[PDB]
This record gives structure tokens, C-alpha cells and sequence, in this order.
């Protein structure tokens, strides 16, 4: 009854475009405007009656995301919150205060390298308590992270299988991208370790074959 | 902090199998075996341990004296690869240089290296050899980790 | 009197256990009445 | 009268921790009721089959 959402990069299969509300998913990308790109992409790929949201940080919400107008849904609930630990700590009561979360999708796009302070530990918990949530309240978060070094903090993500229900990264490679999907769980079956190429080609990533 | 192990002996589960294949939030891995006349070919759709995910692995075992051994098709995807990066290397590759970087374990001899090299994946193993007496055992080592921990390494 | 305080007792016995049921609803009821953002503010929703 | 409401106040207002801390220890009243007897049923064990 729930229904299942789309990522935002176009000509893709929809083993790996589709995420079921009710779980946690992870996205790295190698530069800021990739993520901001990414992020408009998925906020245009929505569909009309989809409640989805945006949390931002070290900026003004209303002046970096953008709505397509041809596709995507009526309106969007933007949000913002201070380039620190205790606004992700919170996130869960500060958007249970403003929106009833159930049957949502959540972009966070964080700031360049945002995600480098916070501990492993606290990570770890932050995954395990967002998806107990994910599953109380039946709500998806995709988590979008443009960061460069990471391979300690990919390495933790990949251990925490069990919180994640799909953990992707893109990386730049000079005319095209890198699409790297360690796991994904929706619907329509399990994937494991794919390696995609996409471009970005007027704004819109497209998968090239 | 108990394993379940549940064996649903089924030949008409299709509906059962699809709904089974769409609870991943409540199954680590859905693994089907499927007999043939003379073979039995082992479908699994995902499956999940200490060593990562994978999904979409069918292979063929046989039932030779009452046991379950795999076919000689012994090379299939190690799908999971989380030490790509991880470099084991016997003390004496590194002439004296610090540690390039936090991916790099150093070991002291090539028996030791051997030892955390069967439980990898995808890492890459620097054996040092110093002397003819130890290429024997080496390539025993080296055949050894190659025909068990697949063709990722 | 007693009759009549028990009858009040046996009352607020499921009343409570029905009140406490709802623990997650009047937690969620009460946060969106109240309303503390502590650090994520909603800028606003777009068109 | 006003002693009547007073005494009914009070029933009620005692009677609600009294309803609030029996579905709060309610998990552990089940738990210590079980390894008192309960009932082990349905499911038996065979034996230690060495």
C-alpha cells in the first residue's frame, strides 16, 4: 500500500531506482554540485501525491533546490538545520514536531566533508536509530554525503548492512561518472555489487550503456 | 543473539517464494535448492554474513555417498568485495618504509600472511621471498589461497 | 460509597491501560501541539 | 457531598499509576510469570541426543 519511490538518474534500471518507504539508503558523491544536482534530480522524479522533504545545511534552502516545472510533485517541505552534530541528532524529533513522518521520503544533502567529525560509534547508533524509526513511522530517508575520503567511513556503512537498505557512491572521472552500488533492497529483488557508468548531460544524469 | 535455520521442504512455493524473496527486512538470505535428475542447482537470491552481502548466485552441487559437495565450478563470484583496498604484505616488501597508507598490514612471515589472508576476499597478498627452500610451501600457500578464497584476490 | 469506589477503580483501571496503549499517539499528538524545533527550523515549503 | 467527590478524586488518581504501572511492568509480569510455570506446551523436548 505504501508507496515506492524513484532515484534521480535517468535510463536506470528499476532494480536499482527503486526504494520501498520503510528503510534507510546512502549515497556518496565526489563533488557539492554533484550532490546538489542529484538531489534536484530526485525532487523532480517524484511522483504528484509522494510527501517529500529536504534538510539542508550552511545554506538557505530556498535558494539552492530547484523544482522542474513539468514533472515532479505540487510542492515540497524544505527544511534546515546548523552544520553540526546535534541537528542530524535530532532530526527525528524536529521533524516529528513540524510533519507527521509517516509515508515520507527524506533527502539530506549535507555540506562538503559534514560528515567527517562524527564519530564511528555515534554514526553507527545515528544508522541503527534511524532505521528503527524508518520502520516505526514507515518512512525512507536517502542520505546524500559529498565527501572524498571516506573509505574508513564506507568501510562502516558497509558493516552496518543490516541498518542500510542500499548504499551507492558516485565518483568523478573526468567526462563521465562512476556508479558504484554496493547493495540495494526494494521490491523487485536484491542486487550486489554492480559497477555503472552515468553522465551528466544538460543538468540530467543519464546512464550511459 | 540466536540462529534460526529454516528448511521448507516445497514443491509448489512460487507464491510463497516471491513473498519470501520480497521479506528481505526479516531474512539474511533466501536459498533455493533445486533437484534435477542427477545434480542439484543451489539459486540463492541474497544472502547475508560477516563478510558482506550477496545476491543472485546459482550454482550446482551433487549428492555423492550422502554428501553435499560443489561442482568443479568452483570459481563463482565472490560478489562481496570490502578489502579491495587492503594490502597484506610480509614485512620484508616494505624495505624499512613506513606503512604507505592506513590500508597497508604488515605481517612478519609469509605463514602468518597466509593465515589472515584465508578469511579475505579481495585484498591484495605480498609474499617476500628470500631463499629457494621456500617456494615449494609458497606455492602450496599461494594454490591454496587461490582455490578457495576465488579469483577477486 | 465503597460500592461505588470500586466501580471508579475497575473505571480507570483499562482507562489507564488504554491511555497507556496510546503512549507513541499522545507522544506524537503532544510534539506537534507544543512544537520545539531545536535545530532543524522548516524554511518553508517551495512550489 | 463534597467529601463524596473528594473520596472519588482520590480512588481515581491513585488508580491510574495503578493502571499505568501494570501495563508499564507488563512485559516483565509476563516474563517472571513463565520460569514460575506457565505452561510449557505444544513444543517438547526430546531428548540430548549425544
Amino acid at each position: 500500500v505504501d508507496p515506492v519511490f524513484s532515484i534521480g538518474i535517468s535510463s536506470l534500471w528499476d532494480e536499482l531506482r527503486h526504494m520501498p518507504a520503510g528503510g534507510v539508503w546512502w549515497f556518496n558523491v565526489d563533488r557539492h554540485e554533484d550532490a546538489i544536482s542529484l538531489a534536484n534530480q530526485t525532487i523532480a522524479s517524484q511522483a504528484e501525491t509522494a510527501h517529500v522533504a529536504v534538510i539542508s545545511m550552511d545554506s538557505d534552502p530556498a535558494k539552492i533546490f530547484q523544482l522542474d516545472d513539468s514533472q515532479g510533485p505540487e510542492k515540497i517541505k524544505l527544511f534546515s538545520m546548523l552544520n553540526h552534530e546535534k541537528g542530524l541528532y535530532y532530526l527525528t524529533r524536529d521533524l516529528q514536531c513540524s510533519i507527521d513522518p509517516h509515508n515520507y521520503l527524506f533527502i539530506l544533502v549535507c555540506a562538503n566533508n559534514a560528515w567527517q567529525n562524527i564519530p564511528a560509534e555515534r554514526l553507527r547508533s545515528w544508522l541503527d536509530k534511524m532505521n528503527k524509526w524508518s520502520r516505526l513511522n514507515h518512512c525512507s530517508l536517502l542520505v546524500i554525503n559529498p565527501g572524498n575520503n571516506n573509505d574508513k567511513q564506507f568501510s562502516l556503512l558497509l558493516e552496518e548492512y543490516r541498518s542500510l537498505f542500499g548504499l551507492a557512491s558516485l565518483r568523478f572521472q573526468g567526462d563521465q561518472h562512476l556508479l558504484d552500488i554496493a547493495f540495494w533492497c526494494n521490491e523487485k529483488g536484491v542486487s550486489a555489487r554492480q559497477q555503472l557508468s552515468v553522465q551528466q548531460q544538460n543538468g540530467i544524469w543519464t546512464l550511459v550503456q | 543473539h540466536c540462529s534460526l535455520l529454516v528448511i521448507n521442504p516445497g514443491n509448489n512455493n512460487d507464491k510463497q517464494f516471491s513473498l519470501l524473496l520480497e521479506e528481505y527486512r526479516s531474512l539474511f538470505g533466501l536459498a533455493s535448492l533445486r533437484f534435477q535428475g542427477d545434480q542439484h542447482l543451489l539459486d540463492i537470491a541474497f544472502w547475508c554474513n560477516e563478510k558482506g552481502v550477496s545476491a543472485r548466485q546459482q550454482l550446482s552441487v551433487q549428492q555423492q555417498n550422502g554428501i553435499w559437495t560443489l561442482v568443479q565450478s568452483e570459481e563463482a563470484e565472490i560478489q562481496p568485495r570490502s578489502d579491495e583496498k587492503r594490502i597484506l604484505s610480509n614485512v620484508a616488501v616494505l624495505e624499512g618504509a613506513p606503512p604507505l597508507s592506513e590500508h597497508w598490514q604488515l605481517f612478519n612471515n609469509n605463514e602468518v600472511l597466509f593465515n589472515e589472508a584465508r578469511t579475505a576476499q579481495a585484498a591484495t597478498v605480498v609474499f617476500s621471498l628470500q631463499q629457494n627452500a621456500q617456494i615449494e610451501p609458497l606455492a602450496r600457500s599461494i594454490h591454496t589461497l587461490r582455490r578457495q578464497r576465488g579469483s577477486a584476490m | 460509597i465503597i460500592e461505588i469506589i470500586v466501580v471508579c477503580a475497575l473505571i480507570f483501571f483499562p482507562l489507564g491501560y488504554l491511555a497507556r496503549h496510546s503512549l507513541r499517539r499522545i507522544r506524537d499528538t503532544l510534539r506537534l501541539f507544543f512544537a520545539k524545533p531545536r535545530y532543524v527550523k522548516p524554511a518553508g515549503t517551495l512550489r
